[PDB]
């Protein structure tokens, strides 16, 4: 499966000017493409080396759409501020994420068009790509406006043609890279914690794609009722890092094994202390 | 290839 | 409106060998609203030339940013990264610790 992804942040600032507008770009765990209001002259720009060859065409209608939604979110966040009764000062939030999901095949499994408002949910679009989801009243308001405009019949035809027309082709843009995979190097480590208790903790590194699962087991059987785990962190060399800690007690190291999954691994790893 | 909005919320 | 106090992480993009030249990261998860304060610490005082990632969100909308130096890790330098976000009264400092 591959994906294509945007996450676009619209923030209100009240005396400091007009919001901050940003889209940012992915396709799978790789940032590809990023929009920011407040940049240089604020222009759709390449995030990883395989759009670079991309012709002056593809970045004049991509900062146009950018500049259309950039409008789009100051009227929205002044129009939920109405909704809300909220009053005039306060810096709100407007967040939207969009893309499309594919198979094996490369056909669409599924097209994201989501909204946030404040952080919480506001409107989705569901997998029919044909129906809203209204998170509040006030989204109401939003679903019976876009029903009677035909609004997801417009966000469909993106999501069946030219998110998929393109995810495809940006996954022939950095196919070297993109399709690779790294599978993580994996090591346990011991921490005393107590004079009865020690710290394991197994660690991944050096993996793409961000997707994995860390267990421990005693015996063969999941420890994760008892297991800390962080979440899975870029090494800012677009590899990820992960790790899943239990503690034990001292002198039972040995019964104690991790396990590691990732699209790398045909098979899972068993790693001891 | 991104997609701006149509109807406001 | 919700407020999402950061989850913080301080790690190096490699493990750390004295005299290799390294990589420091601050990575900040699960905050609303976007605005934070993120610096990275060497000995205290703030370090300069801190790049950060482009912002953007997770599946629940909280947002995700990496703070990230070039530094060379020596055996008695003391790093950390201090965070200050709406959720937190005073500024948070989280020490990087090479172990967890």
């Amino acid at each position: 499966p591959h994906s294509l992804r945007y996450f676009v942040t619209a923030v209100s600032r009240p005396g400091l000017g007009e919001p901050r507008f940003i889209a940012v770009g992915y396709v799978d765990d790789t940032q590809f493409v990023r929009f920011d209001s407040d940049a240089d002259n604020p222009r759709f720009e390449p995030r990883a080396p395989w759009m670079e060859q991309e012709g002056p065409e593809y970045w004049e209608e991509q900062t146009q759409r950018a500049k259309s939604d950039e409008q789009w979110f100051r009227v929205s966040l002044r129009t939920a501020q109405r909704y809300y009764n909220q009053s005039k000062g306060g810096s709100h939030t407007f967040q939207r994420m969009f893309g499309c999901d594919v198979g094996s095949d490369w056909r669409l499994l599924r097209g994201y068009h989501q909204f946030a408002y404040d952080g919480r949910d506001y409107i989705a679009l569901n997998e029919d790509l044909k129906t809203w989801t209204a998170a509040d009243t006030a989204a109401l308001i939003t679903r019976r406006k876009w029903e009677q405009a035909g609004d997801a019949e417009y966000y469909r035809a993106y999501l069946e043609g030219e998110c998929v027309e393109w995810l495809r082709r940006y996954l022939e843009l950095g196919n070297e890279t993109l399709l690779r995979t790294d599978s993580p190097k994996a090591h346990v480590t011991y921490h005393p914690r107590s004079q009865v208790d020690v710290t394991l903790r197994c660690w991944a590194l050096g993996f793409y794609p961000a997707d994995i699962t860390l267990t421990w087991q005693l015996n063969g059987e999941d420890l994760t009722q008892d297991m800390e785990l962080v979440e899975t962190r870029p090494a800012g060399d677009g590899t990820f890092q992960k790790w899943a800690a239990v503690v034990v007690p001292l002198g039972k190291e040995q019964n104690y094994t991790c396990h590691v999954h990732h699209k790398g691994l045909p098979e899972p790893l068993t790693l001891r202390w | 290839y991104y997609q701006s909005g149509l109807s406001i919320v | 409106m919700i407020q999402r106090t950061p989850k913080i992480q301080v790690y190096s993009r490699h493990p750390a060998e004295n005299g290799k030249s390294n990589f420091l990261n601050c990575y900040v998860s699960g905050f609303h609203p976007s605005d934070i304060e993120v610096d990275l610490l060497k000995n205290g005082e703030r370090i300069e030339k801190v790049e950060h990632s482009d912002l953007s969100f997770s599946k629940d909308w909280s947002f995700y940013l990496l703070y990230y130096t070039e530094f060379t890790p020596t055996e008695k330098d003391e790093y950390a990264c201090r965070v200050n976000h709406v959720t937190l009264s005073q500024p948070k400092i989280v020490k990087w610790d090479r172990d967890m």
